């Protein structure tokens, strides 16, 4: 007897400021946890959009339990889809691009892999913008792979559009590229 | 007991509720996000 359509996952929205006068933890804060669809647009329908966004802020959904940092032991030894945006795009693409990250996330849109998801985090800066599918473990080729291929399709990029996925490790060049 | 799964479509039609447009109780105010 279901009103509203659960999700499959409980997920964490969370806001970050990247001001290195304070402490990280002074910089992050939790916008809401929801577990439905229908809460999930409530939520988006009344947060700022990401090409609004302040230069040096963040967003970042992830799994309940999950802390927005690769220093998580969810995240240690992950890596990251990334998807690299001009400035120029933010008006037309980043929005688009973002909602449409969520969409694959809560929507558990890469079958079973959906489960070596973390979470996904847009970085909007002066330089350029980011947005990112965190995955667990960067050396599960077969999941990492389905993610990056489903991802690259969902977001409707030509083929001659190039993504590479990153393990934090090296972040902090491309381990696979579709 | 399976996994539960919704393509773009679902998701995008059931914004058309009008449950969506209440903003969450608890949802904190905090300038440039939620104003």
């Amino acid at each position: 007897p279901h009103m509203k359509h659960p999700l499959q996952n409980r997920w964490a929205l969370w806001f970050f400021k990247n001001d290195k006068s304070k402490t990280w933890q002074a910089n992050l804060r939790l916008i809401s946890k929801f577990d439905t669809v229908e809460d999930f647009w409530a939520l988006y329908n009344h947060i700022q959009l990401s090409s609004n966004l302040m230069p040096g802020c963040d967003y970042s959904l992830f799994k309940d339990g999950i802390e927005p940092m690769w220093e998580d032991e969810k995240n240690k030894r992950g890596g990251r889809w990334l998807i690299t945006l001009n400035k120029q795009q933010r008006r037309s693409d980043l929005d688009r691009f973002w909602l449409e990250t969520l969409l694959c996330l809560i929507g558990e849109s890469f079958d079973d892999y959906s489960d070596d998801v973390c979470g996904a985090v847009v970085n909007v800066r002066a330089k350029g913008d980011k947005i990112a599918i965190w995955t667990t473990e960067c050396e599960n080729r077969e999941a990492v792979t389905h993610i990056g291929r489903v991802y690259k399709e969902r977001l409707g990029l030509p083929p001659k559009i190039v993504i590479g996925y990153q393990s934090h490790a090296d972040t902090a060049k491309n381990r696979f590229v579709v | 007991m399976t996994r539960i799964i919704y393509d773009r479509k679902f998701l995008m039609e059931c914004r058309n509720s009008p449950v969506t447009k209440t903003p969450p109780r608890d949802l904190p105010t905090i300038p440039g996000v939620t104003s």
